[PDB]
This record gives C-alpha cells, structure tokens and sequence, in this order.
C-alpha cells in the first residue's frame, strides 16, 4: 500500500491506493485507506486492518473531544493507550493524520512523528512516493493535491503492492 | 439574626395582632437584644443572658399570638408548653427536659422542611437532566466548548420545552435505579432521588441545635397555675416542684436530645399567666429573677373585636372570603355586618364565659354555616353579609343563654 500526505499553500492532503495483498495475489483493489475525522476537520490515512482502523480512528476522535481540536495532543494521548492497554496493543497499523494545524504519523510503538515538511509517505510504496513528492515539491509550483496524486501514481508504478485506485482528502484554510 | 429595630419588629407584629402595644415592645426588645449580644466581645457574650418575659393577662387576648408571630418573624424554633403538664409527674409524667427536646424535634422538622425549599430547584434543574439523558443519550464523551452541551439546546431545547407538562412516556434510568418505569414516576422518582445528595447530616442536625441554642423561644403557658395557693399544701410542693424543675432550663444548663447536646443558656422564655389567684411574686425567688420583664395585656374591647375581624393579614374574615371564592362565590362584609359579628361575640362572652377573641371564630363560623354548605350551588354570586343577615343568623342563638353554652 502507499499513503502520501503533503502540505502546500494552506492546503493539506492524504492520498492512498487501494490494493490489499495476500501472498502474491490481489485480494481487493478498491480499499478505502483515507478517511476523515473529528466532525470532518481532521483528515487521516492508514495502512492496516479495516477494523483496527474503525477502532483507532474512533478512539482518536474521542481523544480530540478531550483536547479541544488540538491535534498533536490527542495524537500524543492516542499513541499513549495504543502502547499500554493490554488489548489495544495487538492492534497493528500506521496512521497518518493531519489537520489545519499540522500532520503526523503514529505507530503501534506509541511514537508521534512529524516528518521534515509535513511530508508523509508510509507503506511499502512509501519511499518511492517520497522521492517523487520531494522532487515535485522542490522543482515545481504544483499544488499539494496535485503532488500527492502524481506522487501516488509514481509509487503504484514502482511498488508491486500499490495500485492506481486513489482516495484523497484535502483541506483548505490559508 | 434579623437586623430589625424594635420599632420595626412592633410594626411587623402590628400586621397580625390588634392592640397590646406594650407586650409587643417587650417582646421586641427581647429580639433586638439577641442582635445586641452578638455585637459584643468574648466575655460579655457569656454574661449577657436573655431577658425573659412574663406576660400578664386574661384568656385569648394575644399572648401566644404575639409570641408565635415573634418567633415566626425571626425564623426561630418555637415551642409552647402548658406548665401544669408537669404538675402530675410527682406521681408520674413528662420531665421538663422534654421541652428542650420538642423545641429540637421541631427545630429539626423545621430545618428539614426548609431544606426542601432551598432544594426544590436543584432537583428540577441539575437533576431533571436525568430524563433528558435517556431522551437524547449525550455524545460519547462530549467535546468541550462550554456551549457545545448547550448547542443542542435545539434538539435539547425541544425535549425541555415539551417537558412543560407533556409526559407519561415510560423509559428508564439508573443502587442507582436501572428499573424500567414511566415519567409521572421516572421524573418524580428523580425529584427526591437527586436532592438527598445536596443535603447532608452533620450540618443539618448540627444546625437545628445551633438554632435552638441561639434563637429558641419557649412559651410556658399558665405559669401562674404552678404558684402557691392558700387552699392546701401537698399540691403546692407539687406545683413549686414544677418551678424547681423548670429552674435549670431558664438558669442555664445542658439537656440531652437525640440530635445532640443542647445548651439552654440563651433560649428566650416567655412565661404567661392570668394571675387572678396568684401574683407573680408567688413564683419562687430564683424564677422571678429569671423573669426580669413583666408586661400586662388588656382585655379586648368590642372595637378591638371589630378590628381583629378585618385588619390583620389573613384575618378570619379575609380567609372566609378567600375560601368562598374557592367555590366561585363572592362574599362581602359591610361595616355594620362586622360591627354586629363583634357585638354578638362580646355579648356571649359577657353573658356566659369570657374566652376572648376565640369567641369570634365560633360566632363567625356559626354565622356562615349556611353559605359554607350551599357555596357550591351558588357559584357566580355576590352574597353580602350585612347587619341584617348577621341578625337573622345569630340573634336567636346569642339571646338564648343555655344554647350559647352549647352552640356558640
Ligand atoms: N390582640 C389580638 N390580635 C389579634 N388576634 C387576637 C388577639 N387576641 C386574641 N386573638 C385571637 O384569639 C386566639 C387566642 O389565642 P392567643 O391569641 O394566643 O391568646 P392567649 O394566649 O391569651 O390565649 C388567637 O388564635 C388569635 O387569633
């Protein structure tokens, strides 16, 4: 899979492909890997179980309800339980989350990570996307959305575990 | 507690009692003194004791009324004991400590009821949220905008606006409850449910005590009936016994109440007597000392009677009008009608036994017996009790003496 997040000109995005793989064959080709949270204010993408999601995203929402929209903190408070609670522990995934404030990755390890330029690229196709995103972001005036898109395609072209079905969630603010 | 001046007290007392100005001032000085005490220093606060009063006067002329309104006016615990109630304890009977107990069981039956007043808005505000929580089960962990749990006050505003009478819709809530029920009950089950949490123990029962000790008012009726009379001797020591028994109470002591230890050192005592047989100087020495204030009340006159009928707030006449209104009937008293009701009451009291203003309630009440009954089948009328009506209904009765001893 490949999750790509970018941020340029008061615009942030998260884009993902839709391939789920089992062994050497495709199980499904249209998996929704990018949703929306906290009353459609917070966007997110993810790599993992469809349930792990509908559990880690529900929780994340409540963590925001416990920290007035403040992304980061709810994010910190999130990765917190995710590494402690006996049960929540077995959950496996890689959440990419971003609000108008900032964007960041969360791993079952409990880490909260803010990448160089709010640029995120997780998943087996992650680096190829990063390489292409970085290239574009540094040599062209293209938009955050246009980036993630083009970057995602580049990925799906190189990564045997990434396809060309997309799911993007933008955000405007300025 | 009240910061009312004596003059203001008397004024306030004038709204319920006709005449007896002197007794009013005496009782008014007493109240103000309780205030005067707290404005003093450590020492002087122990030393200064209540100036207990000895009201002297004939039956039903306003003695208890005055003391009852005085108490009521200072939201003070009030008890009225009949002195002879203990004259039979030389054989068996109630101990005088009972007075301080009752003044306590009532100083509680008071602090409690007046906790249902203060806590009558709490259960129907920060407690009606119960039914609204099962009507629209709040967000899974409300967010937080100090106006977010107030935002609904749209969906939420509807369930509350419609909760202005519309109920009988069975639901359930939460030993919390859990049990399934209705609303003519789920709601009322909540009335007391959420209320017993605001009122605590060691402050309520502790305060009833603080009340009695600081604002208690004991009215010892017929204190003159426990004085020495020159007819015998054995019964006298029995009487004087009640005087010695009461002595600790007005001299300063500690009584045991099932709510705590009450100290009588600052309870105000209003003793009362007719003093036709005995004189206040027949009271034992120690008691005369503790009864520094002596005030007489005059017998009521026909004019006092006319005024008592209509002047006081919620006078019997006013009450009657009110009660007949309940039946949709408009009752009205002309000046001469009242002049005659009073006149009648005076007559019976002179021709038979004098019972003071009491007589007015019985005369007034016999006079109205007919309208009181027929009131329901007279709705929408203007009945006028005038001199004529009065005479037709009372004359015969008042005229016949033996009959007056029975019927009036
Ligand atoms: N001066 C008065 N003013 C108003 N009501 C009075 C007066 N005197 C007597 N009454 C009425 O008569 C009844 C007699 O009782 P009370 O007034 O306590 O006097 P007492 O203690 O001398 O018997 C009371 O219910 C009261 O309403």
């Amino acid at each position: 899979t490949t999750i790509v997040s970018v941020r340029r000109n008061g615009h942030v995005v998260i884009a993902g492909d839709g391939q789920a793989t089992l062994g050497n064959t495709v199980m499904k080709g249209n998996v929704k890997k990018v949703r929306r949270l906290y009353n459609d204010k917070v966007i997110a993408g993810f790599a993992g179980g469809t349930a792990d999601a509908f559990t880690l995203f529900e929780l994340f929402e409540r963590k925001l309800e416990m920290h007035q929209g403040h992304l980061v903190k709810a994010a910190v408070e999130l990765a917190k339980d995710w590494r402690t609670d006996r049960m929540l522990r077995k959950l496996e995934a890689l959440l990419a989350v971003a609000d108008e404030t900032a964007s960041l990755i969360i791993t079952g390890n409990g880490d909260v990570v803010q990448p160089e330029n709010d640029l995120i690229a997780i998943g087996s196709g992650g680096p190829y996307a990063q390489a292409a995103a970085r290239a574009l972001l540094e040599n062209t005036e293209l938009s955050a959305r246009e980036i993630a898109e083009k970057a995602l395609d580049i990925a799906g072209d190189i990564c045997i575990y990434t396809n060309h079905f997309h799911t993007i969630e933008e955000l405007s603010y300025k | 507690h009240s910061e009312m001046t004596p003059r203001e007290i008397v004024s306030e007392l004038d709204k319920h009692i006709i005449g007896q100005d002197n007794a009013k001032r005496s009782v008014a000085i007493a109240l103000r003194n309780r205030w005067r005490r707290m404005q003093l220093n450590e020492e002087l606060r122990h030393e200064v004791t209540p100036k207990n009063i000895l009201m002297i006067g004939p039956t039903g002329v306003g003695k208890t009324e005055i003391a009852r309104r005085l108490a009521k006016l200072a939201n003070a615990p009030f008890i009225k004991v009949e002195a002879t109630k203990f004259t039979e304890v030389g054989y068996v009977g109630k101990e005088v400590d009972s007075i301080i107990r009752d003044l306590t069981d009532a100083a509680v039956k008071m602090v409690r009821v007046q906790a249902i007043e203060k806590n009558r808005y709490r259960a129907e505000e920060l407690a009606e949220e119960r039914i609204l929580d099962v009507l629209i089960p709040p967000a899974k962990n409300n967010w937080g905008q100090t106006e977010q749990q107030q935002e609904p006050s749209a969906a939420r505003q509807a369930f509350r606006k419609k909760l202005r009478e519309g109920q009988l819709d069975d639901k359930e809530i939460e030993k919390q409850k859990a049990r399934k029920l209705k609303i003519k009950d789920a709601m009322k089950l909540l009335i007391e449910e959420e209320a017993a949490k605001l009122v605590n123990p060691e402050e309520l029962k502790q305060d009833a005590i603080d009340a009695v000790e600081q604002h208690g008012i004991v009215f010892i009726d017929e204190i003159d009936k426990i004085c020495k009379r020159g007819e015998s001797s054995g019964p006298d020591v029995s009487r004087e016994g009640v005087q010695r028994d009461l002595l600790p109470l007005v001299e300063g002591c500690t009584v045991s109440t099932k709510h705590g230890m009450v100290k009588t050192d600052h309870i105000l005592f209003i003793a009362s007597g007719a003093f036709q047989i005995a004189k206040p100087s027949d009271l034992i020495p120690e008691l005369q000392g503790r009864l520094p204030i002596r005030v007489e009340l005059q017998a009521l006159t026909t004019s006092d009677f006319e005024r008592i009928l209509t002047e006081p707030n919620a006078s019997i006449t006013v009450q009657y009008k009110a009660l007949m209104a309940t039946e949709g009937v408009n009752i009205e008293f002309t000046d001469s009608g009242i002049k005659r009701i009073a006149e009648a009451a005076w007559q019976v009291n002179e021709s038979t036994e004098n019972i003071g203003a009491r007589r007015l309630h019985t005369v007034l009440e016999r006079l109205m017996e007919e309208i009181s009954y027929d009131a329901s089948d007279l709705s929408g009328q203007n009945i006028t009790i005038d001199a004529d009506y009065v005479s037709k209904h009372l004359d015969a009765l008042v005229a016949d003496e033996d009959l007056s001893r029975f019927i009036l």
